[PDB]
């Protein structure tokens, strides 16, 4: 059978998979429209990235725990409590080999950032939300994988100048007022899903906003 | 001596590629100073020569009729094709100009009266566009202009070029993609320099051009000759014929849509830069023997020029088009530094906009929409030195009047409309006014 | 809509043959993937209507 | 002062995210003016000196007493020490920020406000302390020689101010740190929320790429 | 001659751009042939700008500009070699690399 | 009994106080910045 | 007067892709079924 | 339909060539169509067309 359309494929709660007991994560193959190469065994080009989130899922990246520690930074006691690790017919008989061959560096979608914007929204986050509550571990690996990507480079740009940073976004904030639905931290980010995605993750009794 | 070199040497891209290699040179070989009946005798032997080797002539197994439902003139050239076209209007209009012509005849056919012949033609270049947007978007960038093309194989290792195999084509694929800014500005960090040479190394052309004198190229003849599988349907290799059946069938059950009429107008529509509107032009013109003994006068070097750009936009069109599809700050950087106006690029974006609102339905502020449109509305604006005889004047009609006195060997030739017949338009005619 | 029903069955079909060929979880991944704006059990239910 | 409040009034008009690169560019260049220009009026109103208007380094030598004809006759030799080769014409022509003679001895100060301070200091010195040096040894010459009854002494000192004032009372033991680092704490403010806030998302590439540009 | 004509002539001079990275221009990283390096068995490669160009920038940790090119390769030896196959392209003239 | 069947509503499931439409010409942004311009809030009170 | 005035309104009148769209669409099919008139008698044949 | 008839041959025209005589046609239609735009509008709602 031909004009099979695979690249309209859309997947929307996980996508799991299993070869001699290595589990897989098929979601960003399919969101990134190679489900056809994976299927037949065709190359592709993926980063690294998405890679580490494809074959191990379980272990959290670098970019959480960055936020993490952020988020100490700022405020302690409300961190999100982290227990994971870091970092016709056609059949499939290497299929980690297969997606190892897809491989390759510098296919990143790097996004401009705002350094102040971003501690801001840090902060909004830590005050907002209670992140303390309920365990990452056994948190949505969907939901973990879109958080990890709207989170994507916030530590690389402030834990190694906090303190600057910080006392910049004090003065911007104190002097004249801001509105925490227009800081703008990255290029990448729209405040209407993130909100959303930590409402469903982290539920907050409605009553309180209110009553 | 580009007459006798435009028949040794073989491109092997295809039958369009061929045939426009030798259809352009054969159209230099008029500018240096070529008589117009020498260069039509050169554009039918390379045009006789090329169609045996791809068997598109009327008598052997490559003949288009024998595989779709339409005439041999109105099949487009990318598939059987008749490059049999005057050398004024290959010297005047350009090369893919064919295309262009018919295309619009099919759509002014298609309205009055909905007929299922012209529907056909659409169809069939709805394919070609189909199998053109499968490869690298950047091939449509410069070069020969085409609505799209069958691609044929490069029967040639990559491991002849030393750094050929140094990124993936996938990785190149999606690359350019990601970073389509860098089809219109070269890049200027070594990050993405490196990348850029390596998917210039890979081009089929460039490949070629390198391998232009190797026995290697005598495999992509043998192996046309032979009618084996040289072409493109989908992810595997086929034969020509395989095309022309498949441009059948999809061109059969084609349905016309809103959005590809929107973009087959876009095809048909006025383009970026000032061009003449060399079809009506001879089309209304009108030559006059005049009884006056032939005079040899010297020979002087003149600029025919036929693609101008609009003093509007303060920056080059590629400059804007990057710096509007430009994301990342180095690209961002690259496209400051390309720019000659780095502060008038907004406006010069605004304007861009505007004017394509204003002729066209379509919106440039989506990604996708100005990634589909802008390769079919700017164009290369490569200059051409012409030789001419006496007092013709450096203007494009200037040259194109001389060409049409020099088609008779003998005969002193007048042109009745002797007055000022430029037609220079661009899609920016209104926005002063307005 | 015939030319959509069409494409959604052929898809369905080769997505559950693959399935067929490797160890897959047909119904878990029947209830994950999604095409244009019906999941793909509300397309077997469709087609089986 | 003033340039301030019109800047302010300005900017209180403009809604978060409406504002085109090139007018973030330049109302940044204007506040970075006008922080120089406060940082340059408590050093004139810490030395009591009513130099408004900023006087090239000859007019300033001319104010001294130094007659022109010996000025004339070194505007034809050259800076070997200069990075550029520039002459000492160009160098004359150039005005200091601020000047006190008291005597033989003439004092030229540069200031410049960022972070990184030995970047400053070090960029200011290399412009100016080889002229000026030039020009020192060029007098010591003319004095050994006889055309001037008294040596001329010259000091060249810079000093940079970060961004948050903390430092600035450390190189300048001034009365007036208090209201001079609550304004520049205020234009510092200003200067953030201009370019973090209101850039349109759209061109937030373009206003990094420009600011790359024109200050790095 | 040239003294009568010295503006003009410095703004030529110095409008020839020496300060722009050198392997962005198009004259750089043409299909014209150019020597490659010395093989193992002791003779020079024929191979072409782009090749070249591609080699020193995966060896080199930036774009440098003419004179920063220039200086680098300061102390590097001339070598020259006679093409293997001639012509070879539109734009190769010469019968030396 | 609006109150009560609003209480009811609120207190069982969650309710996301920007989705809450009052009536059919209600625009919660437009709103919300209007009554921001009028009444001047200290930001550092959420964001410190 | 308004014939004046059609002339020129007309003299001096530049087309849009909007006004071309809202052409067409008087052009246009209808959303009622319509016989093709206009096609049948052009073609049509009549013998005695 | 005659009305219908000459502004189908105008767009016509206009493609293909443009001319002038059949954007005044063009124009003649903007201009009835903006003297129509400044009265009830259920006028064109039934009635002749």
């Amino acid at each position: 059978i031909r004009d099979i359309r695979y690249q309209a494929v859309d997947a929307v709660s996980n996508v799991w998979f299993i070869h001699k007991g290595v589990k897989l994560y098929l979601n960003p193959i399919i969101s990134s429209g190679l489900l056809e190469n994976f299927m037949k065994n065709l190359p592709a080009a993926i980063p690294p990235a998405a890679y580490s989130l494809i074959m191990n899922r379980a272990k959290i990246s670098v970019d959480l725990f960055m936020f993490n520690d952020l988020l100490k930074l700022i405020n302690p006691r409300n961190t999100l409590d982290l227990s994971g690790l870091e970092t016709g017919i056609v059949k499939i008989l290497e299929p980690v080999r297969l997606i190892k061959s897809w491989v390759s560096r510098g296919l990143s979608i790097e996004k401009v950032y705002s350094p102040v914007n971003i501690i801001l929204m840090s902060r909004y986050i830590s005050k907002t939300f209670n992140l303390s509550t309920k365990q990452v571990s056994l948190l949505d690996p969907y939901d973990l994988t879109e958080l990890e990507s709207i989170v994507r480079g916030w530590g690389e740009c402030v834990i190694d100048q906090f303190e600057s940073l910080d006392r910049e976004a004090q003065n911007m904030v104190v002097n004249k007022g801001i509105c925490p639905e227009d800081v703008i931290p990255d290029s990448l980010f729209s405040f209407r899903h993130t909100m959303v995605l930590l409402r469903r993750l982290f539920p907050q009794d409605s009553i309180s906003s209110f009553y | 001596k580009i007459l006798l070199g435009s028949l040794s040497d073989l491109p092997g891209l295809g039958y369009f590629d061929d045939l426009a290699a030798a259809q352009s040179r054969c159209v230099k070989a008029l500018d240096l100073g070529a008589s117009p009946q020498v260069a039509q005798l050169a554009v039918a032997l390379c045009t006789s020569k090329v169609e045996r080797l791809y068997g598109t002539a009327p008598g052997m197994v490559n003949h288009p009729a024998a595989y779709l439902q339409v005439k041999h003139t109105d099949t487009p050239i990318p598939l059987g094709g008749n490059g049999a076209m005057s050398i004024m209007e290959l010297a005047t209009a350009g090369i893919g100009m064919s295309d262009k012509n018919l295309l619009k005849r099919a759509l002014l056919g298609y309205s009055h009266k909905r007929q299922k012949s012209m529907l056909y033609i659409l169809g069939l270049f709805k394919f070609l566009m189909k199998l053109s947007d499968e490869t690298f978007q950047h091939e449509r960038l410069g070069q020969f202009s085409f609505i799209g093309k069958v691609q044929w194989k490069i029967f040639t290792p990559k491991s002849e070029f030393e750094f050929a195999d140094m990124y993936t084509s996938k990785f190149l694929e999606l690359w350019s993609s990601q970073h389509v800014t860098y089809d219109y500005i070269i890049p200027k960090g070594r990050d993405n320099l490196l990348i850029y040479l390596v998917r210039k190394l890979n081009d089929p052309s460039i490949v070629t051009a390198m391998t232009m004198q190797s026995p290697l190229q005598l495999r992509f003849r043998m192996q046309a000759k032979q009618h084996m599988k040289v072409c493109r349907l989908d992810g595997e290799w086929v034969t020509f014929r395989e095309v022309l059946a498949a441009a059948n069938s999809f061109a059969e059950n084609y349905s016309a849509t809103s959005q590809d009429m929107d973009l087959f107008q876009t095809l048909t529509s006025c383009t970026f830069s000032k061009e003449y509107a060399w079809k009506d032009f001879l089309n209304g013109i009108h030559c006059d023997v005049i009884p006056t003994k032939q005079v040899q006068r010297a020979k002087v070097a003149r600029t025919f020029t036929v693609r101008e750009k609009d003093q509007i936009i303060q920056n080059s069109i590629p400059a804007v088009i990057g710096y509007k599809f430009a994301v990342t700050v180095e690209e961002m950087s690259d496209v400051l530094d390309t720019a000659k106006f780095p502060d008038s690029l907004s406006v010069d974006l605004k304007t861009m906009k505007d004017g394509v609102y204003r002729e066209l339905g379509l919106d440039i502020s989506l990604p996708d929409v100005m990634k589909r449109i802008a390769p079919m509305l700017y164009k290369s604006s490569k200059s051409r030195v012409v030789i001419v005889q006496g007092n013709v004047e450096g203007t494009a009609e200037a040259i194109c009047r001389y060409w049409l006195k020099s088609m008779s060997l003998v005969k002193t030739i007048r042109v009745k409309p002797h007055k000022e017949v430029l037609q220079a338009v661009s899609i920016f005619n209104r926005k002063e006014d307005i | 809509g015939q030319q959509k029903d069409l494409a959604a069955l052929k898809l369905c079909i080769e997505v559950w043959r693959w399935c067929k060929a490797n160890s897959a979880p047909y119904r878990d991944w029947f209830q994950a993937l999604w095409f244009e704006d019906k999941t793909f059990s509300e397309w077997l239910d469709r087609f089986c209507r | 002062m003033d340039k301030y409040r019109e800047i302010h009034n300005k900017l209180k008009e403009f809604s978060p995210g409406t504002l085109t690169a090139v007018e973030c560019i330049d109302y940044l260049d204007r506040l970075y003016a006008v922080r120089h220009d406060i940082v340059d009026q408590m050093i004139k109103h810490d030395w009591s000196d009513n130099k408004d208007s900023e006087e090239a380094i000859g007019k300033v030598l001319l104010f001294a007493g130094v007659p022109s004809n010996i000025i004339t006759a070194l505007e034809k030799k050259i800076i070997p020490n200069h990075p550029t080769g520039k002459s000492l014409k160009a160098f004359f022509k150039m005005t200091p920020d601020n000047y006190k003679i008291s005597g033989t001895t003439i004092e030229f100060v540069e200031v410049t406000v960022t972070a990184d301070v030995d970047k400053g200091i070090r960029e200011k010195k290399l412009k100016y302390e080889a002229g000026l040096t030039y020009i020192e040894q060029e007098l010591h010459k003319f004095f050994l020689k006889g055309e001037i009854p008294q040596p001329y002494k010259i000091t060249f000192n810079v000093v940079a101010v970060r961004t948050d004032g903390s430092n600035i009372t450390t190189q300048w033991p001034s009365r007036r740190n208090d209201g001079v680092v609550q304004y520049m704490r205020l234009v510092q403010a200003e200067i953030s929320y201009v370019r973090e806030h209101l850039i349109k998302t759209e061109e937030r590439a373009a206003l990094e790429a420009m600011f790359n540009l024109k200050f790095n | 001659v040239l003294a009568t004509k010295s503006s003009v002539v410095a703004n030529s001079i110095l409008s020839k751009n020496w300060e722009e990275p050198y392997f962005s221009q198009t004259r750089n990283i043409s299909l014209k042939g150019m020597s490659g390096q010395v093989q193992e068995d002791g003779h020079l490669s024929s191979s072409v700008t782009i090749i070249e160009a591609i080699r020193y920038l995966s060896n080199s940790r930036h774009n440098p500009s003419l004179l920063k090119l220039y200086e680098e390769t300061r102390e590097q030896k001339a070598m020259a070699r006679i093409v293997r196959k001639y012509q070879r392209t539109e734009a190769d003239r010469g019968f030396f690399i």
